[PDB]
């Protein structure tokens, strides 16, 4: 089937120390499978997963020299920005970073991601054609233009279609539950429809008796974690689609 | 922008009195990351709460997930308090096995 | 594999 990895990178400066603070976590089919923390112990790239601890010595060393990289890759940006937006040290401010490859069933690439965020809100992102950059402020076109004149875009473009979607299957030849539904009764008379114990997050309850589909109230909650590899999520006012379901539940 | 985080407390299984279980605190969509988290049993809090890593959503918003292995009593009641620059004070959410 | 970034901001 079709198949992903991002990683989700974070660099937080605050008022009080020098450094900011770096994470970065990666996620193979939409699961956490290793992680980098500069508040750690000494900090290191370890796995989270079952199927990661098999990797290499000399793996982890490749990597974590990079997150090194990263984190100082931030702490510069960081400081670029705030001139950027004339801001002023006492405050707190996050640069965000959020890059991967969705491939499909024929195990090639469909689609890059490279994209930054500066105080929760969208900074500069590489396009779908990895070429052009987007950027919305007029502060990040200052970067536009720096990384266009700098052949940015062609360097995150061999990353995407080389190293990602390559390392990618790799982690995926060292390694699909369907919901159980109950429905509430209580009167107060509402209905809730409850799917529990599937994975992956790929759900959508409905609530059809006329055979018509409700988005009047029809009050939802979206999928949550539940305390182990499987989601949850209940809707109000019953068939249930899951990709793990052959034939769409039904419960009233 | 800072965003006040959305708390949520809810079982693994239905509660079931005599049954092992997982009580979950949900807290997402929140800004800065910088936010404490406790479990609470009848007030007092709950020791040895495993706490995922945190990640943010493609709005950029962060989520974190609080959870513990329990066994529920119908007599007793648990709370999940959480404390964040954008509210005033903490925060609580009690859990109901409604809904 | 985690990404690497060239330029800065």
């Amino acid at each position: 089937g079709p198949h992903s990895m991002r990683y989700f990178e974070t660099a937080v400066s605050r008022p009080g120390l020098e450094e900011p603070r770096y994470i970065s976590v990666g996620y193979v089919d939409n699961k956490e499978f290793v992680r980098f923390d500069s508040d750690a112990e000494n900090p290191r790239y370890e796995p989270r997963a079952p199927w990661m601890e098999q990797e290499g010595p000399e793996y982890w060393e490749r990597e974590t020299q990079k997150a090194k990289g990263q984190e100082q890759w931030f702490r510069v940006s960081l400081r670029n920005l705030l001139g950027y937006y004339n801001q002023s040290a006492g405050g707190s401010h996050t640069l965000q970073q959020m890059s991967g490859c969705d491939l499909g069933s024929d195990w090639r690439l469909l689609r890059g991601y490279l994209q930054f965020a500066y105080e929760g809100r969208d900074y500069i992102a590489l396009n779908e054609d990895l070429k052009t950059w987007t950027a919305a402020d007029m502060a990040a076109q200052i970067t536009r233009r720096k990384w266009e004149q700098s052949g940015a875009a062609e360097h995150y473009k061999a990353y995407l279609e080389g190293e990602c979607v390559e390392w990618l299957h790799r982690y995926l030849k060292n390694g699909t539950d369907s919901p159980k539904a109950h429905v509430t009764h209580h009167p107060r008379v509402t209905l809730r429809c409850w799917a529990l114990g599937f994975y992956p997050a790929d759900i959508t309850l409905t609530w059809q008796l006329n055979g018509e589909e409700l988005t009047q109230d029809m009050e939802l909650v979206e999928t949550r974690p539940a305390g182990d590899g499987t989601f949850q999520k209940w809707a109000s006012v019953c068939r249930v689609y899951h990709e793990g379901l052959p034939e769409p539940l039904t419960l009233r | 922008i800072q965003k006040t985080p959305q708390i949520q407390v809810y079982s693994r299984h239905p509660p079931e009195n005599g049954k092992p279980n997982i009580l979950n605190c949900y807290v997402t969509q929140f800004h800065p990351p910088h936010i404490e988290i406790q479990m609470l049993k009848n007030g007092k809090k709950i020791p040895k709460v495993e706490m995922s890593d945190m990640s943010f959503s493609k709005d950029w918003s962060f989520y974190i997930l609080a959870h513990t292995e329990f066994t529920p009593t119908e007599t007793d009641t648990y709370a999940c308090r959480v404390k964040h620059d954008s509210m005033a004070e903490p925060k609580t959410v009690y859990w109901d096995r409604d809904m | 594999k985690a990404p690497y970034n060239x330029a800065t901001m």
